[PDB]
């Protein structure tokens, strides 16, 4: 049983800087076995962040994503306008379990 | 290219039966493993459930397991959700994935690289 | 005042599957322990390959029976001056990959081996070329699909050397090889055979061509969207399918044991305290063998004599014609069209029912 | 048998003249084989009976469940301890119980009398076999037993250990009840104390030297070994050899003893799926215990072969038929390619034909067509000409 919980659960910036998204666990979760998607909205979630540090294919440098123990942390620089999507944080590991996060949307400011 | 195309969606009365199907094209289907996914709406997302490439090692999640059920048939490459008695709660967009694991040799790797369309199925 | 030629599918199998389990590791699949123990019991599974063995072998002669009957592999004439007769609806075209025949397409595509077990899977993994797969006979439990001697196309082909030689040549080609004549020296006898006066034909040919013409169209109708139409031969892939699943079915069964499996009862139990529970899955799985073996036995004799049927009403019948009444199959029988099947050959009539 | 085409149709039909035709034979023999054995990461030293032992022997209502995780555990000093007078172990061998492996040991201690642990088994009759502690009818582990009348009582018994005789209904399995409640036999109701036809349905032991065998202390520790989809915590003595990939020999992963040839896969798991299985239930894909890498068996020493030849009348050259093997340099690997001389000239070389019903290798093709005397299948047809 872990529960996964990020801050904030929206968030609103303007194009062109940094992004950061933070989630959180109730455990230690170990060699980081979790992932951060893309679900635009109205559409299916799309896979960015594998193992909580790697990118995957069509997925640029733009995105980039660490963490340890229990808080994670994701770091997006230089927002274009399609990078502005509800991301989430998704364990796999530890448990036979798979747990999401609650996830924030990106905005406009 | 890689296709997950899924249906089984509606409005559907509580009580009833209901049997979402994910088709899988593009890839072998009895190489992978499969994962029911579901949205509601205004929420985040939540987890249902996980069978295997050969059906032996089924988990389904903590307010899911009795009634959901969850099976698959690898000679027309389809994943099958089997639906008994609905409740108001699980209006929901359902999704099928995928489990590609990326290995090394420090541990194992663990992501959904491909998903479905999305079914609404609602309760009411 | 009239007469119709109600044509029709008289579907009758020629073959089953062929099929073959190999005995020693469908019962004892990857166990030395367990190939030595059915040496104890010895010659009572391979004598059960030969017993297939020798099945296999009749499907062949079910099928040189029926459509081998002509003694040279004779082709149709280029041009179709056929006198109006669409008999490309018949014959094979090359322009096809395969040469079939636009009814043939849809003997191709009406009876599926989709919804069997193991026949869908092993039917594809021919047709995989992309993995190794190392072997389709070894993956798929020990159970294999035997290719036919004679494939689609020579089968049809042979069709096809017949439906030159009725046609172009006359009832006379069965004694030998294509002996050509004209089509009104054909019809000479034919009429006057089955008592109806020959001068309506040959004043009105355009008629009954198109009457023929009619039942193809007939049966193109009726083979078009019906799916029990072309019922028994997928009856027969149903139920030898059946009788595929409920043998592979029965490797998950226990049959008295404490596993249905074999590496966990010679894995957690010393065989001086599990020869007495392996050798129940012994006597389980070799008579589940059993049982197969019968069926496709008592199935095979059922086979056999509806191939040698559908081979004799084109035996004699290519070589002449009835002189009592259905001698032929129904009515007042002139000639036979045959076509071919998946396992199985499908038939057309040639019939005179009067009105 | 193991030297020709030929020389292994001559064994299959046990008689020193074949005749012309296709023969469908057996095995392709010889095939010599070692073994690997691979089991996981462990903590060692391991909660024995060393722990369960001495005092505080648990009480026969309110045991507990022993929950023995990671550690290696030598199951034959257990059997050759020679003190314990009763075990029967149920599916799984007492001797051999080393050389396997499970997710978790559940140990279970509690004292009953001396004709009890004929009950102590699955699906039994009896008030205190159902009602005190009952097992499942398809249980796959042991029951430990032994006398204990010089440490389990005192001068009058022990008031402490209480079996349950009377409950409305029969127990679940493994299941346990720790109500300390009185219970009613009677039309007089009980309402929590005693009195006419009012039974305390827990009933204290009689421990004496001077009481009988059948009521005399006796503890039983039974051991659940429960195979769960988890990885293998608990194991045996098994000292490891390494990982031989191909080359077809005997094996053992996580107790799945079986034998077949180790290819690297392609295949796709769980976080803790070690065993991969098939249609009719058999291994398919096994997890590595040690590096969590994925494997995949397939069994060897067969390829399809129907060896075809003009009979040993004419003369004693043969060809062959794999039947589903297209024979791109890949009968080296199917027929696994380390059998004697006389075979590896009719498996790759000159002569190779492909055909729909696999590759014939060991004869001519020819660009004509002849007659039929030996039908092979799938459109070809051979002959012998001179
Ligand atoms: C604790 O339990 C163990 C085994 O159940 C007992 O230890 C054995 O004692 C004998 C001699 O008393 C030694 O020879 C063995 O080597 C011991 N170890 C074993 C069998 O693993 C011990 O007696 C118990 N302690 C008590 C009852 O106080
Ligand atoms: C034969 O099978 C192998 C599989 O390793 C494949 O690479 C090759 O293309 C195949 N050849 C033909 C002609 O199908
Ligand atoms: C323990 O497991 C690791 C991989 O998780 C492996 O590299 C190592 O060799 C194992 N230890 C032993 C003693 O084999």
């Amino acid at each position: 049983e872990i529960v996964l919980t990020q801050s904030p659960g929206t968030l609103s910036l303007s194009p062109g800087e940094r992004a950061t998204l933070s989630c959180r666990a109730s455990q230690s979760v170990s060699s980081s076995y979790l992932a951060w998607y893309q679900q635009k909205p109205g559409q299916a979630p799309r896979l960015l962040i594998y193992g909580a540090s790697s990118r995957a294919t069509g997925i640029p440098d733009r995105f980039s994503g660490s963490g340890s123990g229990t808080d994670f942390t994701l770091t997006i620089s230089r927002l274009e306008p399609e990078d502005f999507a509800v991301y989430y944080c998704q364990q796999y590991g530890s448990s036979p379990m798979c747990s999401f996060g609650q996830g924030t949307k990106v905005e406009i400011k | 290219e890689v296709q997950l195309v899924e249906s089984g969606g509606g409005v559907v009365q509580p009580g009833r039966s209901l049997r979402l199907s994910c088709a899988a094209s593009g890839f072998t289907f009895s190489n992978y493993a499969m994962h029911w996914v579901r949205q509601a709406p205004g929420k985040g997302l939540e987890w249902v459930a996980v069978i295997s490439y050969d059906g032996s090692n089924k988990y389904y999640a903590d307010s899911v397991k009795g009634r959901f059920t969850i099976s698959r048939d690898n000679s027309k490459n389809t994943l099958y959700l089997q639906m008994n008695s609905l409740r108001a709660e699980d209006t929901a967009v359902y999704y099928c994935a995928r489990e590609n694991n990326y290995y090394d040799s420090s541990g194992y790797s663990y992501y959904f690289d491909y998903w479905g369309q999305g079914t609404l199925v609602t309760v009411s | 005042t009239n007469f119709t030629i109600s044509v029709t599918t008289e579907i009758l199998p020629v073959s089953m599957t062929k099929t073959s389990v190999d005995c020693t590791m469908y019962i004892c699949g990857d166990s030395t322990e367990c190939s030595n123990l059915l040496l104890q019991y010895g010659s009572f599974c391979t004598q059960l390959n030969r017993a297939l063995t020798g099945i296999a072998v009749e499907q062949d002669k079910n099928t040189q029976e029926v459509f081998a009957q002509v003694k040279q592999i004779y082709k149709t004439p280029p041009i179709k001056d056929f006198g109006g007769f669409n008999f490309s609806q018949i014959l094979p075209d090359p322009s096809k990959p395969s040469k079939r025949s636009p009814i043939e397409d849809l003997l191709f595509n009406k009876v599926t081996l989709a919804d069997a077990g193991f026949i869908k899977q092993y039917g594809d993994c021919l047709g995989d070329i992309a993995a190794r797969d190392l072997i389709c006979a070894q993956k798929f439990n020990g159970l294999t699909v035997l290719p036919p001697l004679l494939t689609d196309e020579m089968i049809a082909q042979y069709t096809s050397a017949l439906l030159a030689g009725t046609i172009t040549s006359g009832w006379t080609f069965g004694a030998g090889p294509a002996l050509q004549i004209p089509f009104p020296m054909q019809m000479a006898y034919r009429f006057n055979g089955i008592g109806v006066t020959q001068n309506v034909l040959y004043e009105n040919q355009k008629l009954i061509a198109n009457q023929f013409n009619s039942a193809i169209g007939k049966i193109q109708d009726s083979l078009s969207s019906t799916p029990s139409a072309l019922g028994k031969l997928q009856d027969v892939v149903n139920q030898n399918a059946q009788a595929l699943n409920t043998l592979v079915k029965q490797l998950s069964s226990n049959f008295g044991a404490i596993s249905s499996v074999l590496n966990d009862i010679l894995s957690r139990l010393d065989p001086p305290e599990a020869e007495v529970q392996i050798d129940r899955l012994i006597t389980g799985r070799l008579q589940s063998l059993q049982t197969y073996v019968t069926q496709q036995l008592i199935r095979a004799a059922e086979i056999r004599a509806s191939a040698n049927l559908a081979a004799t009403k084109m035996s004699e019948c290519v070589l002449g014609q009835s002189k009592r009444v259905d001698f032929c199959g129904k009515g007042y029988h002139l000639m036979s069209f045959p076509q071919s099947a998946p396992h199985g050959v499908v038939f057309l009539h040639v019939t005179y029912v009067p009105a | 048998c193991a030297l020709d085409p030929l020389s292994e149709t001559k064994c299959t039909l046990k008689s020193f003249t074949v005749e012309k035709g296709i023969y469908q034979t057996s095995n392709f023999r010889v095939q010599p084989t070692e073994s690997i054995v691979r089991f996981p990461n462990i903590t060692n030293l391991c909660p024995f009976g060393e722990v369960f032992n001495a005092t505080r022997f648990a009480s026969v209502y309110a045991w507990n469940r022993k929950r023995i995780s990671n550690c290696v555990a030598d199951y034959s000093v257990l059997y050759n301890s020679a003190s314990f007078s009763t075990f029967k172990c149920y599916g799984v061998s007492p001797t051999k119980l080393n050389d396997l492996c499970f997710t978790n040991v559940y140990a279970d201690s509690f004292v009953i009398r001396g004709d009890e642990v004929r009950q102590i088994a699955p699906g039994q009759t009896g008030k205190i076999a159902d009602y005190n502690y009952k097992l499942p009818d398809d249980f796959t582990g042991c029951v430990i037993a032994w006398n204990s009348n010089n440490l389990d009582s005192k001068v009058g018994g022990n008031y402490n250990y209480l079996y349950r005789l009377f409950r409305k209904s029969n127990l679940k399995p493994f299941e346990r009840d720790i109500s300390t409640e009185i219970y009613q036999a009677g039309s007089t109701p009980c309402n929590g104390v005693e009195g006419f036809n009012c039974y305390f349905p827990l009933q204290s032991y009689g421990f004496q030297p001077t009481n009988g065998v059948g009521y005399q202390p006796y503890r039983v520790v039974v051991l659940s070994f429960e195979l769960l989809h988890a990885p293998a915590t608990v194991c045996g003595p098994k000292k490891s050899t390494n990982l031989v990939k191909n080359k077809c020999v005997n094996f053992n992963f996580n107790g799945l003893t079986g034998t077949g040839v180790l290819t690297e896969s392609n295949k796709k798991f769980l976080p803790f799926q070690q065993f991969g299985r098939d249609i009719a239930d058999t291994t398919d894909a096994v997890r590595d215990p040690q590096t969590l890498e994925i494997l995949d068996i397939t069994p060897c020493s067969f390829g399809g072969v129907s060896v075809i030849t003009p009979g040993t009348n004419t003369s004693n050259q043969v060809a062959v038929l794999y039947q589903d093997v297209n024979c791109t340099e890949v009968p080296v690997a199917i027929h696994a390619d380390q059998l004697t001389p006389t075979w590896r000239v009719y498996s790759t070389g000159s002569n190779v034909f492909q055909t729909r019903a696999g590759c014939l290798i060991g004869a001519e093709h020819v660009n004509n067509s002849y007659e039929c005397d030996i039908p092979i299948g799938a459109g070809i047809c051979a002959s012998y000409q001179t």
